[PDB]
């Protein structure tokens, strides 16, 4: 049953992102700021298309889960689930 | 108490740390942060090997095969694991691997969140219910004993791996039995020179 | 002291203070003092081994020839079978020699540092010169005079020459050394190196 | 044996090549008188060819498919003298030369005008220096340990 495996993997990845690895990832992202050219960020140097989308990333979550994190963790879960399904599909043995 | 009498001690190693004998031929401990990280890694390796060596010795002492055959069931497709001669109903590769990954990752990430360097090596508190660490007088002796036993366990693991490599499909206990079969014939000689 | 070649001036660094000094260094190896000390220790130990080796490869042959014991020649000792395999004996020798030689090297590097017994702390070796430990190594407590050192060095040099001669003269002629001497004594003018091969 | 090769004392192309060379020589031998000097020279050539082939066969080389010997620089114990045994010898001799030259240069660095000693060699000092290279590995190792090999 592909649906059960997909849902379980997505839920496990979402839980791991939200409740376990959140602080480490947030701290690491804060450590590595926006890309800089000649000591200035891309938006500051005179690029108008590089403005950060502050409006989209704002969220009502108590800790700060946003759309981008949801998409990333769901993508990882789906990749893992589909790899599991494809591996279980055939009958190759070493 | 130096490792080699007649040889000068390094500057950064004076003997204050437990189980310190001034042994560093390659000078890897110059950076203090590197020294602390090395201490952490050494302690973790010692603890893991100490927990692992009896896990090899007690099996293969009963009717069960050895620490290598108990790993071959995962190679065969559709295999199932066994415990104490009884097949575990939930023994299969995907569930076992996922459970191991989740549990170990959570435990290790919980461990890595500690900040004080001293509290990382010796957490204390809830990890010791008996409470041997309340008295500071015996703490240094216990730490030195732990370090020495951990180093011995690491050497034991090296010996186990090398003996297994020399004789495929052979356990340490049957190796000791074969050595005791004829001490003057079954030694390291026949493998060191063909 | 003496001269190894009359009409030749001795090198300056060789001042005759060392035991067995004849000023023989045509190729000038011992110019630096550190090299001199290292080569002195080498000439000691190298040669202290050679005397024992030469006696061991010579005396049993004489005893066998005169007939008390039947012992294989020094070449065929390795081909003979013993109580244990050669590999185990080699490993035992390797470990023991590793220990003793590392002790000696540590003593040479840092004199007066490894005299104390690691196991029994009370026992120790009395202070002395490097290369002549004395103490427990001298049970009969002979006098370590300069004359004894010179005699030992001369005997060691003779042992070097004897061992080299033994090896090469067995290589050219498969016959043993004592039998070679007896063959030469049979007729000196027809059995020398030049006459035969 | 090794890499699909044939021992040189068992292959047939070796013998065929030997026969071809011998016949080529004997064709020219017939032209002259048997007692004449060219006959003696050609007989010597034939003897040399036969001896060379016999020595090559007895030395344990390995001919290939086409019939010529092949050298093995791999490191097998049956071919110690093919590459490794000569090569070490070369190094020894080579080192000798280098060492000697270096020494001579230092021996003329003290004087005020070493150029005159470079373009016009002196024989006494050079003859003193020449024989010191017979033990070059030992002196070189001692100098490397001491630290006088590299300038500072
Ligand atoms: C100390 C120097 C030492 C020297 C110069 C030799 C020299 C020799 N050994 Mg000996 N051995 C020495 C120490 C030892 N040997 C042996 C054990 C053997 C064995 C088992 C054999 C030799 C053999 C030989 C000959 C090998 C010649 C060749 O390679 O062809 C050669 C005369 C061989 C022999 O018996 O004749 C060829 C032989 O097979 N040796 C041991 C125990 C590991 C030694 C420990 O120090
Ligand atoms: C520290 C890590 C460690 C690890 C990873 C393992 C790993 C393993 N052990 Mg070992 N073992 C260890 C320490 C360890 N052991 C220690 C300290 C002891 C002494 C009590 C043992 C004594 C031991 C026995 C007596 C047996 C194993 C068995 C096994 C295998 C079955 C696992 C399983 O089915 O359990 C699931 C268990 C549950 C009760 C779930 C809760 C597995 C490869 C089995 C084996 O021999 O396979 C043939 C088995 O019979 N182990
Ligand atoms: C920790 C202690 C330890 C002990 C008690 C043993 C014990 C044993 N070994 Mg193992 N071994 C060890 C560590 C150890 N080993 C290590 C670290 C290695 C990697 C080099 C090996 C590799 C090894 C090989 C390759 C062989 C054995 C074999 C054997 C048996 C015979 C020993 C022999 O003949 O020479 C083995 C000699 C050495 C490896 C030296 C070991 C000295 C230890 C390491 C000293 C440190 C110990 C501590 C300070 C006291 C014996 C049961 C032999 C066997 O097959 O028996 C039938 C065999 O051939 N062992
Ligand atoms: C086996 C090694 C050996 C070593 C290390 C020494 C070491 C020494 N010798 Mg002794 N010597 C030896 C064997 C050795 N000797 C032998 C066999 C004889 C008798 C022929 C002598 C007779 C002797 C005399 C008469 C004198 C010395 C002296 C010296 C000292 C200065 C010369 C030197 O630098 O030699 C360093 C030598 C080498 C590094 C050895 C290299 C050997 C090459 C590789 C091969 C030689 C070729 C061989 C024929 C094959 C030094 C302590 C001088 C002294 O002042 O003593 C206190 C001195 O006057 N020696
Ligand atoms: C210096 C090192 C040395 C070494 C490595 C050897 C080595 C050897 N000796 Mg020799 N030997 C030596 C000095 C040495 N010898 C000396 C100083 C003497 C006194 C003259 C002898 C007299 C001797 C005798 C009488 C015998 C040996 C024999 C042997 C062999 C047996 C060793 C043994 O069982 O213990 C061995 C190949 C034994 C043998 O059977 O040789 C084949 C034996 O019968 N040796
Ligand atoms: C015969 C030659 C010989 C000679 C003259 C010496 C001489 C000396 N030795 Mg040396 N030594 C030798 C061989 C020799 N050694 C050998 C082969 C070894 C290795 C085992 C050593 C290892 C050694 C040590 C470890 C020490 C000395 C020390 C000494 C000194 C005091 C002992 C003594 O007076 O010896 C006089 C020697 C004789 C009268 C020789 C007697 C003949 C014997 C019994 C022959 C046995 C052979 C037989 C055929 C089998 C003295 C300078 C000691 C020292 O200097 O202390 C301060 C000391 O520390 N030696
Ligand atoms: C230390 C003293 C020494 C002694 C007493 C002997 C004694 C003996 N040798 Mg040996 N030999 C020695 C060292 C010694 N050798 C050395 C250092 C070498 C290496 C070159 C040889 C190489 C050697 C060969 C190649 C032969 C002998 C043979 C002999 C015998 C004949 C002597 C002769 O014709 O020329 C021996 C002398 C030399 C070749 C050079 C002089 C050796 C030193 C410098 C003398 C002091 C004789 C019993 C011959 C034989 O087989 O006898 C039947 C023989 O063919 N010897
Ligand atoms: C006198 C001894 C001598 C020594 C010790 C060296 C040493 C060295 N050479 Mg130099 N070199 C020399 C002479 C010497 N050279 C001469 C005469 C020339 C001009 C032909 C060169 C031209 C040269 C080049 C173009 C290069 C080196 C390089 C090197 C280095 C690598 C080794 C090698 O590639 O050799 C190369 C060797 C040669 C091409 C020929 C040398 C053979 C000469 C003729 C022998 C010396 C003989 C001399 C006349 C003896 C007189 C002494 C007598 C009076 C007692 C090494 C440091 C290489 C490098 O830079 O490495 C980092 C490199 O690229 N050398
Ligand atoms: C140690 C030694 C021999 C040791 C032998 C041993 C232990 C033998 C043991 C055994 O036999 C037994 C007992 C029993 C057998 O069953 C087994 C074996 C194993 C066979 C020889 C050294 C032999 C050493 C030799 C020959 C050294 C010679 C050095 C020379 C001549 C140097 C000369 C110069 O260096 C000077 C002095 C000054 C410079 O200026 C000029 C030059 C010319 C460079
Ligand atoms: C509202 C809310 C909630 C809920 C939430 C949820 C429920 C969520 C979910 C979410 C999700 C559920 C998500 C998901 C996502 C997903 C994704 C993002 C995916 C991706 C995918 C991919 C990327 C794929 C790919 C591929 C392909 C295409 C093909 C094949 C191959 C592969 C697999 C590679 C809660 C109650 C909690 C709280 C309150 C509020």
């Amino acid at each position: 049953s592909p649906s059960i495996v997909i849902s379980l993997s997505t839920g496990l990845s979402l839980f791991l992102g939200r409740f376990v690895f959140f602080n480490f990832q947030r701290e690491n992202v804060a450590k590595q700021g926006l890309p800089e050219q000649n000591g200035k960020t891309h938006f500051e140097a005179g690029d108008d298309r590089a403005k950060e989308y502050v409006s989209l990333l704002k969220s009502n979550d108590p800790i700060g889960f946003n759309i981008v994190d949801v998409l990333a963790w769901g993508s990882i879960g789906h990749i893992v689930a589909y790899y599991i399904l494809a591996t279980s599909s055939n009958g190759y043995d070493p | 108490a130096h490792w080699m009498p007649g040889e000068p001690r390094p500057a950064y190693l004076d003997g204050s740390a437990p189980g310190d004998f001034g042994f560093d031929p390659l000078g890897l401990g110059e950076v203090p942060a590197n020294l602390e990280r090395y201490k952490e890694s050494e302690l973790i390796h010692c603890r893991w090997a100490m927990l692992a060596v009896p896990g090899i010795l007690v099996p293969e002492a009963l009717g069960y095969g050895n620490w290598v055959k108990a790993q071959e069931w995962a190679a065969l497709p559709g295999g199932q694991a066994t415990y104490l001669g009884n097949p575990v109903p939930w023994g299969t590769l995907p569930t076992i691997l996922a459970i191991e990954f989740l549990a170990i990752a959570f435990v290790e990430h919980q461990r890595s969140m500690e900040k004080d360097p001293e509290k990382k090596k010796y957490p204390g508190g809830a990890f010791d219910p008996l409470g041997y660490s309340k008295d500071p007088k015996k703490l240094e002796e216990l730490k030195v004993k732990e370090i020495k036993n951990g180093r011995l366990a690491l050497l034991a693991f090296v010996g186990f791996c090398v003996q297994q490599s020399a004789y495929p499909g052979t356990g340490p206990l049957e190796n000791l039995a074969t050595h005791l079969a004829d001490p003057w014939h079954n030694n390291i000689g026949d493998i060191v020179i063909p | 002291k003496g001269e190894w070649l009359p009409g030749l001036a001795s090198p300056d660094y060789l001042t005759g203070s060392l035991a067995g000094d004849n000023g023989f260094d045509p190729l000038g190896l011992a110019e630096d003092p550190e090299n001199l000390k290292w080569f002195v220790q080498a000439e000691l130990v190298h040669g202290r081994w050679a005397m024992l080796g030469v006696a061991g490869m010579l005396l049993p042959e004489v005893f066998t020839k005169i007939g008390i014991i039947n012992v294989p020649e020094w070449y065929d000792a390795g081909k003979e079978q013993y109580f244990a395999s050669s590999s185990t004996l080699f490993v035992i020798e390797f470990i023991l020699f590793h220990y003793v030689e590392i002790r000696r090297w540590q003593d040479i590097k840092n004199p007066g540092s490894v005299n104390q017994d690691p196991i029994f702390k009370q026992y120790s070796l009395p202070k002395g010169e490097v290369g002549y430990p004395g103490g427990i190594f001298n049970p009969l407590n002979f006098a370590p005079t300069q004359e004894a050192k010179e005699k030992e060095l001369a005997n060691g040099r003779l042992a070097m020459l004897a061992f080299l001669g033994f090896v090469v003269q067995h290589n050219v002629t498969g016959k043993g050394p004592f039998e070679n001497l007896l063959q030469h004594l049979s007729d000196p003018w027809h059995n020398t190196i030049v006459q035969t091969f | 044996d090794i890499s699909g090769l044939t021992p040189c004392k068992d292959s047939k192309q070796f013998a065929k090549r030997e026969k071809q060379q011998i016949k080529k020589l004997e064709s020219s031998l017939k032209l002259y008188a048997p007692e004449s000097a060219p006959a003696l020279a050609l007989n010597a050539q034939i003897e040399k060819t036969k001896r060379r082939f016999d020595n090559y066969g007895k030395y344990g080389l390995l001919c290939g498919s086409d019939g010529l010997p092949h050298l093995i620089v791999n490191g097998d114990q049956r071919h110690w003298g093919e590459f490794i045994t000569p090569g070490i010898l070369f190094l020894y001799i080579a080192g000798w030369i280098g060492w000697v030259g270096r020494s001579y240069l230092i021996a003329i660095s003290g004087e005020k005008k070493p150029a005159m000693k470079e373009i016009i060699i002196d024989v006494p000092l050079a003859s003193r220096i020449i024989f010191r290279g017979f033990i070059w590995p030992v002196a070189a190792y001692r100098e490397f340990l001491n630290g006088d090999l590299i300038a500072k």
